[PDB]
Parts: structure tokens; C-alpha cells; sequence
């Protein structure tokens, strides 16, 4: 399965998963593939934040949908 | 309720950049635009304080101007922070605890009486791209002593000059304590070497204009670690250098200096503020963490700002909103929240340091 995780910049990140990987599963992939730390972000679909624990199939997350990523702020 | 205060080579910069506006040649960042949009003048109907509050009025509750901003049109440009790191403003305060940060705070007994003079210390930290203050006082990345003095001098002065008078006229002396500013989270890269660098260009701000502050007596220099105590007798002041983690039982920022007290002596406490917040900063958001926002959270600072009656919580040592608005608002009733449901602005009355050395009317020191 592919998904899609666009940033702020609108630079679109292609992903490998499975229904049941875990949100936090998604933030350690795109740690691979983009270097940032999984407690740095921030993922949101369907107007919602999603929680590390539960999964893509949880959230009805499909074949090519599109996460949006937002970094933390951080002081 | 406070008071906004900038040197004369920030009035430059801000006649400046209200030229440019008006010619086409610049255009503003996201958030004053917004403020621009909000009312009814164009850039030329409007006078030299009008813009200069529009200006200082786009801030918000709370930024991380360190990590958080761009630096171009999206936020806040390098023109419009060039002006607005360079903008302090005091308030009379209460003053609850001794500003001691987390669980250390010690309340007095009897709240103290003083002021805060809040002033954004040198963005050397930067989530993109270089800051301005960057630009000024970095050489090739090194940083220039000289340079940073002119900076602090310029951020500085104009509040010390108030004060110097505010002490004249109730028949006393002042007595001010300083923290690190600069020396946190600003200082990016340069954390390691900052702190003789601000401790340096104190000194000399208060040796060179030492003529013109006879009321000024007690300077009391706290960046917590990293800097030798020492007193400097600069001219009639006594400076003192008094890191907390170095000297046991140094006195709090928010309490009275050894050699003062409430009869001879007002207290004032410099604020490391921030380019493109409200004084007080992230406890806005009800965080209680840095300089800014402990302070906040030990004065009625909010009080200052939102016209507010608070009430201060003897048990964690922080002035709370009215009770009233806890109640009808608990969950989202934070003081940053009370600005929303209030429509309260950012916005006061704004004087400038003339070549002379008085506070004056915008207008008045751009016509001299
Ligand atoms: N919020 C900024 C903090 C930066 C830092 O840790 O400087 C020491």
C-alpha cells in the first residue's frame, strides 16, 4: 500500500505501509526517508491530529490518501 | 497601563521603512498587513506613532521568534524585525514571588511594588534562515563585541533614561536586576561564548552614559552560570556580577538588591523579552518557563496588559485570570484565551530617546 505525506512546503512524500501499522510505525518511516524525528511531528488527516497507537486502518487511511505533516514548534 | 520605548536609530529605521511603504518599494509582512487591514488609514494619512503602534501591534500572545519565523513576507520581514527586536516596554508591577523559576519561587510576605522593563535580547537563533540582529553583529559568523554593545546600547538606554527619571522623581534611587538575556535560547549557536559578551556590553552601556544616570544606583547581574561574581564601581553605580548557580543566596530578579530597599530605593527588573511577542510570552499559553514568562506569571503583568483584575495563586506562583472567566471558560481559559474571547490588541502609548537624551514624541524627535 501507498500513501502520501505532504509537508508545508507542498513536497509530497511517497510511503510503503500496511493497513495496520501504527502511526508511530509512519513517523519512524518517514524518519527513514527524510531524516525527522518521529516526536517532531505532527500528522493530520480528515481535519483530525492522529495518535502514535493507532493505525492507518483505524483512521480509514487507504491506498493513496494524503497525510499532512506539520513540524513542532519548539522553543 | 505600559509604556513602549525605542532609541532615535530605531525612529531612523522606522521613518525608513514607512517610506518604503509608501513608495511601493517595500511591502509588509503577513501579520502587520493584517493589522493594516483592520483599520481605515493608509500608510502616508498615517502619523510616525500611528504606524510604529500598527506596527508593535501585530505581535502575538505568544512566538518562539528563535525557531519559529521566516524571515520574509510569511510572517514578519528582516525590516519589520530589525524594528521590533529593537522596541521595549515597561509597566508598574506587583510583584508576588522573587522570581524563582519551577518550584523555587519564595512569595513575599507583603507583594512588592515595582516595575518591569521588558527589552528582546540579540536573535542569534534562527529555524531558517539568518536573523537581522544576525546580519548586525556577526562578522563572518564571529561575533563583534563593539557591535553587540551598539545593539544593547540601542535596546537598553531608552529604559534606563526612564527610570533614571521615574527614581528623580519619587526622591529615590533605582536599583535594577538583569538576568542573561540574550544568553538562552537566542544565542543559538553562541551559546558556549555569549555570556561575557552581554555581561561586557552592560559594563559598558552604564560607564558610557554614567553622566546621565545620577539616579541609577544598583545594577544586579544574574545569568545564573557561566560569569565570576564580581562588583564593578562604575562611576557612582555599584555593578554587580552574581550568577545564581555560582553564589549561594543570590538575591531573586524580583526582589530587592543587598543595599536596597522599599524606602530609598524603586525596583526594577529588566525582562529578556522577545522580537515579536506580548511582555510575558509563552505564559500566555499558561508555561512558566523562561524569563519572560516567569515573570509574567509572578507579577500582574497580564493584569498590566489585558486590564484585568487577576488573582495571584500563592500555591504555584502564578497570577491566575479572574475567577469569574475560569469558571465560564474552563478548558480553554487561559490568558491568551481571554485576549480572544476580550479582543483585546497590543497597543500603547510609544516615546522615543532623542540625540539629547529625552524621551520624546515620535514626532517631535523625527522633526529634530
Ligand atoms: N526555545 C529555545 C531554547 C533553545 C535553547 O535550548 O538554548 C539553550
Amino acid at each position: 500500500m501507498q500513501i502520501f505525506v505532504k509537508t508545508l512546503t507542498g513536497k509530497t512524500i511517497t510511503l510503503e505501509v500496511e493497513p495496520s501499522d501504527t502511526i508511530e510505525n509512519v513517523k519512524a518511516k518517514i524518519q527513514d526517508k527524510e531524516g525527522i524525528p518521529p516526536d517532531q511531528q505532527r500528522l493530520i488527516f480528515a481535519g483530525k491530529q492522529l495518535e502514535d497507537g493507532r493505525t492507518l486502518s483505524d483512521y480509514n487511511i487507504q491506498k493513496e490518501s494524503t497525510l499532512h505533516l506539520v513540524l513542532r514548534l519548539r522553543g | 497601563a505600559y509604556q513602549l520605548l525605542l532609541s532615535k536609530e530605531t525612529l531612523n529605521k522606522i521613518l525608513q521603512y514607512k517610506q518604503n511603504l509608501e513608495k511601493g518599494l517595500a511591502t509588509p509582512g503577513k501579520f502587520f498587513l493584517e493589522e493594516l487591514s483592520k483599520q481605515e488609514k493608509s500608510i502616508s494619512e498615517m502619523d510616525i506613532t500611528t504606524f510604529t503602534q500598527l506596527l508593535i501591534q501585530s505581535k502575538k500572545p505568544q512566538v518562539f521568534a528563535e525557531s519559529q519565523v521566516y524571515h520574509d513576507g510569511t510572517d514578519w520581514t528582516l525590516e519589520e524585525e530589525s524594528i521590533l527586536g529593537d522596541v521595549s516596554v515597561n509597566m508598574p508591577v506587583t510583584m508576588y514571588n522573587d522570581g524563582g523559576h519551577g518550584s523555587s519561587f519564595k512569595n513575599h510576605p507583603k507583594p512588592i511594588s515595582g516595575y518591569l522593563a521588558y527589552v528582546p535580547g540579540a536573535l542569534l537563533a534562527s529555524g531558517s534562515g539568518p536573523t537581522s540582529d544576525m546580519k548586525e553583529v556577526l562578522d563572518n559568523g564571529k561575533l563583534n563585541q563593539d557591535k553587540l554593545n551598539a545593539l544593547y546600547e540601542r535596546r537598553l538606554l531608552p529604559q534606563l533614561i526612564h527610570f533614571n527619571e521615574l527614581a528623580r522623581q519619587n526622591e529615590k534611587q533605582a536599583a535594577i536586576t538583569i538576568p542573561g538575556i540574550g544568553t538562552g535560547c537566542f544565542s543559538g549557536a553562541y551559546y558556549d561564548v555569549i555570556k561575557p559578551y552581554v555581561r561586557n556590553a552592560l559594563i559598558h552601556i552604564l560607564e558610557k552614559h554614567k553622566d546621565s544616570l545620577p539616579y541609577i544606583d544598583i545594577i544586579h547581574y544574574d545569568p545564573y552560570m557561566g560569569d565570576e561574581p564580581a562588583e564593578k564601581k562604575i562611576g557612582h553605580m555599584s555593578f554587580r556580577v552574581s550568577p545564581s548557580g555560582v553564589v549561594r543566596g543570590t538575591t531573586g530578579q524580583l526582589d530587592y538588591p543587598l543595599g536596597s530597599n522599599p524606602d530609598t530605593h524603586i525596583l526594577v527588573s529588566i525582562v529578556a523579552w522577545d522580537h515579536f511577542s506580548w511582555p510575558g510570552n509563552d505564559y500566555w499559553g499558561g508555561a512558566r518557563q523562561t524569563d519572560d514568562g516567569v515573570k509574567a506569571a509572578s507579577t500582574d503583568t497580564m493584569g498590566q496588559v489585558t486590564g484585568a483584575t487577576g488573582v495571584y495563586d500563592k500555591k504555584w506562583g502564578r497570577y491566575m485570570p479572574p475567577e469569574s472567566f475560569t469558571k465560564d471558560r474552563k478548558g480553554m481559559s487561559d490568558w491568551g484565551d481571554y485576549v480572544r474571547e476580550n479582543g483585546i490588541v497590543f497597543n500603547g502609548p510609544v516615546l522615543a530617546l532623542d540625540k539629547s537624551g529625552k524621551l520624546d514624541t515620535l514626532e517631535n524627535v523625527a522633526s529634530r
